């Protein structure tokens, strides 16, 4: 939108700037945990986050598990009080995972081709605690994101 | 998160923990990379039955988080490897410990440097497809690793 904008001219600016200029870090963004239960208020909570894909982590935050989509959540009986586990063990939906210095233009192609969905989070490699290195998730980055960083920046 | 290292016709696929919440897509991956046995060298945290009924054989090798593998996980490690290339030499052998970052590319790395690769390159080789796949300690054992063509065959 926008103007209809360049996408060609959009995009070669997008090489410019990374997932992580761009990205919702994990601390504002709205997320389930894999114990929650679907009763009505956790359904009215996800229909009034305006997403249509809802992280789910598991213990922590940063350990993201999967993913919750709003159609996911049609056919559910909000009396039944469900597991959001039940759920994702049945639809399985994975998840994708990028570093903080992804260049936006590899990541807005990666999004067209739709070999990894529509949202890919943005991990990090801890390697300061004792043990094996291990991937921190820090934020996360949608097509939504890239598209409106595009209509942003319309000369 | 799948990484496929191969040399001399060894094939190697270093993942991270599977879940039961997202198992059915670890399995194709496994699948889509001609991989038959799961080497988990972490504490497991996953059911195995889905896994054997696709194929996917899993190997418990596991040892102690951040450190270097003992003798006798190298001796079976190297077992196993010499096993399932004989076996099918297409096929690729999966690793796994908890992020595929630690345990995992280490037991790959001993099994590139016993084929001929330099522990310097063996890393590097890794690290071009894993970022950050082995820590300092790990490293300073993979340096006074001595090999002695035991994958020869």
């Amino acid at each position: 939108p926008l103007g209809s904008v360049n996408i060609i001219s959009g995009a070669l600016e997008l090489r410019k700037k990374t997932v992580a200029d761009v990205m919702t870090h994990i601390n504002d963004a709205f997320m389930l945990s894999l114990d929650a239960l679907l009763d009505f208020e956790t359904v009215s909570e996800i229909m009034n986050s305006g997403y249509s894909r809802i992280p789910v982590y598991d213990g922590d935050r940063k350990n993201i598990v999967t993913l919750l989509y709003i159609k996911d959540l049609a056919f559910v009986d909000t009396d039944d009080n469900t597991p959001l586990k039940t759920l994702c063990e049945f639809y399985q939906n994975p998840v994708h995972f990028v570093f903080e210095d992804y260049t936006l233009d590899i990541m807005f192609n990666q999004f067209k081709e739709g070999t990894i969905g529509h949202i890919a989070f943005v991990h990090r490699v801890n390697n300061e605690g004792d043990g094996d290195p291990f991937y921190e998730t820090v934020g996360l980055v949608t097509l939504e994101d890239v598209i409106e960083e595009l209509i942003q920046a319309e000369i | 998160m799948p990484a496929l290292i191969e040399y001399k016709g060894m094939k190697f696929l270093i993942t991270d923990r599977p879940s039961d919440i997202t198992i059915n897509h670890y399995i194709m991956e496994l699948k889509k990379n001609n991989v038959n046995t799961v080497v988990r060298v972490c504490e497991p945290s996953y059911n195995t039955d889905e896994l054997e009924t696709q194929g996917i054989t899993v190997k418990d090798l596991a040892f102690e988080d951040g450190t270097f593998p003992p003798q006798q996980v190298v001796d079976e490690w190297f077992e196993v490897l010499k096993d399932k290339y004989q076996q099918n030499p297409e096929a690729a052998v999966a690793v796994h410990c908890v992020a595929g970052l630690g345990r995992a590319p280490v037991l790959v790395a001993l099994a590139l440097i016993e084929l001929g690769l330099k522990y310097e390159a063996a890393v590097e080789m890794i690290r071009d497809k894993r970022r950050g796949a082995i820590n300092a300690k790990q490293l300073s054992f993979l340096e006074k690793y001595k090999p002695k063509a035991r994958l020869k065959h």
